[PDB]
């Protein structure tokens, strides 16, 4: 004989946990994964090429149009800075140039998937 | 007056590696979808040079290959031209297979063939690629072991360790769990190289939550800092770690053999943070070992407290939890300094976009396990916001099932569609399943007849998923899970916890209530050291006085000690009334029967007080 | 405890 007797209260543990998600379970899926990931295995190739200046071959670049290629530049996730505060100053001076030249080409494509 | 249009060799090919690596300096600087044009048109640039080079002009054959390797490495990083990467790929190895009797030309041609099985296939990230890649690796493999040469044999050890690097990603878990003690049992013992694919295993286990070998564990426990350096070392130490917080063990021990690896090995972190691990199989096969998280000083602390503070999750109310709502954000900040200060190079963007989306799903993991020390705490789920995935498949939806189940709702349609969806790891397999059976075996209890020939039914199923995702996983030999699956075995096989309990045999019920014994004469409020500890989880420790007080002990002095206190317990978190309750039903007996008079008196009180807030509106 |  004890108070609420009559009520419609649980009267064994079984029947207390109904509404009680055993929270005391923490799940720890992907934890293991956040050291293992991001993960690059590499092999390096260290070997110099056309440090031999006797080299009298040499070659007229004026690419652009001339089997088959249209390459499709990846969309990235992030910016890689914030916006809440140009990039070829430090190219060298025959760089700055190819690149004013071949302006066209710089008609690219950036899209995303797999 | 210079020329712009008729250059030596060495500086068109001193272009190309400009125009890249100038990309390589300002990747960490886009903030625009202009600035993205600017980076991919240094790319544009850098990729048709080296086409030039190939088109336009005669090379040798270790210029082709040279030019080759760092025009693809482009094409992979930074495009979607698979198909095109892989045909320079094949190429520049046909070619440098006429010369290869006359000229030397292994490492062009096994570096070529990792192109084609490792590098690639992982960029692809396609089920049918995969499964050529390994049709290939294989027959690779198959074909180097019969030369007797040292060279192929170590070679073969790099491409068995691609074959497994392939497996894992087309989950032929089998297929994973022989080869890898197929080529941990060929190479030579206390090697860097053996240490590292056993490094590879154990934190492959880890990801699936498969139980790990003994052999592997000591292999793991053996490694010599020495032999294998501080950053092959450093990961040792965050498996051990996070083998403990997956046993619920102790992470004292371990937060100080960190210490002491800290305290002589932290500017080799620092000085040497860039430049990576290189395992030096022989002379002419060295492979390079990246790990951000893991090898950076920085980086590291901040992955190495978030464990920490998932450990002590369960602790939450007054004292160790405070190390974790004090550390939990922290976590968070450090993490946002991460990414804010992220600095190139000389890398892609690419490989700094994805350094930043595992720094975005450390920022999940934190504003999920506020969640979760808000759910312990408080009994009820503060769901919130939306636009997040959970850091894992459907922890949104187990929060969600968890919701509706605090809420009476039973939730066993939600319960059921998580823990049978093959998305969702086997760990919140198995909590989606013991919530489910302790909501049905709750019905059992206080449903009528009709109802119950359904229930009963339901029961058994709900039972043997959890006897399965046990036996198969790690978890079986976590205390809190096995002591828990005790727990509500009693509670549903015996009177009076279970106005239905359900049928079993004698044997039966010697095997769980000899089990209980172990733990609750381990963890009863007289505290020690040993495997059958628990770490102080309230509800856990409060079940396991009540169960266990109330089978096991028979001093009435005893007895009135425990309830006592289970009664007060229970306090500590919000959302326990209905325990409160049936625990108060039984210090009142235990009063009663002992004659405390004033107690039989406070426990009406108290018990009338939780009868009005249990029925309140 | 605690680094920077």
């Amino acid at each position: 004989s004890y108070p609420g007797k009559d009520k419609n209260i649980p009267g064994r543990i079984i029947e207390a946990l109904e509404d009680l998600p055993l929270s005391y379970l923490v799940p720890k899926d992907g934890l293991a994964a956040l050291v293992n990931a991001p993960m690059r295995v590499s092999l390096p190739f260290d070997k110099t090429i056309f440090t031999s200046a006797d080299d009298g071959r040499d070659v007229n670049i004026n690419v652009l149009g001339t089997e088959k290629e249209r390459l499709v530049f990846k969309r990235p996730s992030n910016f890689t800075s914030s916006a809440n505060s140009n990039f070829l100053e430090g190219l060298s001076p025959l760089a700055q140039s190819v690149l004013s030249t071949h302006k066209g080409l710089n008609d690219s494509i950036n899209i995303e998937k797999k | 007056e210079n020329l712009g249009d008729k250059l030596s060799i060495s500086q068109v090919y001193h272009l190309a590696q400009e125009y890249r690596d100038h990309a390589y300096s300002i990747a960490n600087k886009i903030g625009s979808e202009e600035g993205l044009k600017q980076y991919y048109g240094l790319m544009n640039m850098s990729i048709q040079m080296f086409q030039l080079l190939k088109t336009k002009c005669t090379l040798s054959v270790l210029e082709d290959s040279k030019v080759t390797f760092e025009m693809v490495e482009l094409l992979i990083q930074e495009t979607y031209n698979f198909d095109l990467a892989e045909l320079y790929i094949s190429s520049l190895k046909e070619r440098l297979q006429t010369h290869q009797s006359d000229t030397d030309l292994v490492e062009e041609i096994m570096r070529c063939e990792f192109l084609l099985l490792h590098d690639l296939p992982l960029m692809r990230d396609s089920k049918f690629h995969y499964k050529i890649a390994l049709r290939n690796c294989n027959e690779l493999v198959q074909y180097m072991v019969n030369l007797q040469d040292e060279l192929y044999q170590n070679w073969a050890s790099v491409f068995q360790y691609v074959g497994v690097m392939l497996c894992i990603k087309l989950k032929q878990h089998r297929r994973v769990k022989t080869s890898f003690h197929g080529l941990l049992s060929q190479c030579r013992e206390k090697s860097q190289w053996k240490w590292f694919l056993n490094l590879c295993y154990v934190n492959y286990l880890l990801n699936e939550r498969f139980p790990i070998p003994e052999d592997a564990l000591q292999e793991l426990r053996s490694t010599e800092l020495h032999t294998v350096g501080p950053e092959l070392y450093a990961w040792k130490l965050a498996l051990e770690m996070v083998i403990q917080l997956c046993k619920d063990g102790n992470i004292t021990d371990h937060l100080n053999e960190f210490k002491n690896f800290f305290d002589t090995n932290k500017q080799s972190l620092v000085t040497n943070e860039g430049k990576g691990c290189v395992i030096k199989i022989m002379p002419r096969i060295a492979l390079k070992v990246e790990l951000p998280m893991i090898f950076h000083y920085k980086e590291l602390k901040n992955i190495l407290l978030l464990l920490q503070s998932v450990s002590y999750i369960v602790n939450c109310y007054d004292e160790k939890g405070n190390f974790s709502r004090k550390f939990l954000p922290k976590v968070y900040s450090t993490t946002q300094k991460l990414i804010k200060n992220i600095a190139a190079g000389g890398v892609s963007m690419n490989e700094l976009d994805s350094r930043i989306q595992t720094y975005k799903s450390i920022l999940e993991f934190c504003e999920f396990y506020k969640v979760w020390e808000q759910t312990l705490l408080k009994g009820a789920v503060v769901t919130t916001e939306s636009p997040k995935l959970g850091p894992s498949p459907g922890y949104v939806r187990l929060l969600q099932a968890m919701k509706v189940q605090f809420e009476g709702g039973g939730a066993v349609e939600e319960y059921t569609r998580l823990a049978q969806s093959g998305g969702t790891s086997s760990e919140v397999k198995m909590i989606s399943l013991l919530n489910c059976y302790t909501v049905q075996a709750a019905r059992v209890s206080r449903c009528s007849g009709d109802k119950q020939g359904e229930l009963v039914e339901q029961c058994n199923k709900v039972w043997l998923q959890v006897e399965k995702l046990l036996q198969e996983t790690d978890l079986q030999f976590n205390p809190i899970w096995e002591c828990t699956v005790t727990i509500l075995w009693l509670f549903s096989h015996f009177e009076p916890f279970s106005w239905n309990p359900l049928p079993c045999s004698d044997k039966q019920r010697a095997e769980y209530v000899s089990k209980l014994r172990e733990f609750y004469s381990s963890n009863k409020f007289v505290a020690a050291d040993n495997r059958f500890k628990l770490k102080k989880a309230l509800l856990l420790q409060i079940l396991v006085n009540y169960l266990g007080g109330r089978m096991l002990e028979h001093d009435l002095g005893e007895i009135y000690a425990i309830s006592a206190k289970c009664f007060d317990m229970c306090r500590q978190q919000g959302g326990m009334r209905k325990v409160q309750y049936v625990i108060g039903i039984w210090h009142l007996m235990n009063c009663t029967v002992a004659m405390r008079g004033k107690d039989v008196a406070l426990t009406n009180a108290k018990l009338e007080a939780l009868v009005k807030q249990i029925t309140s509106v | 405890f605690t680094s920077d």
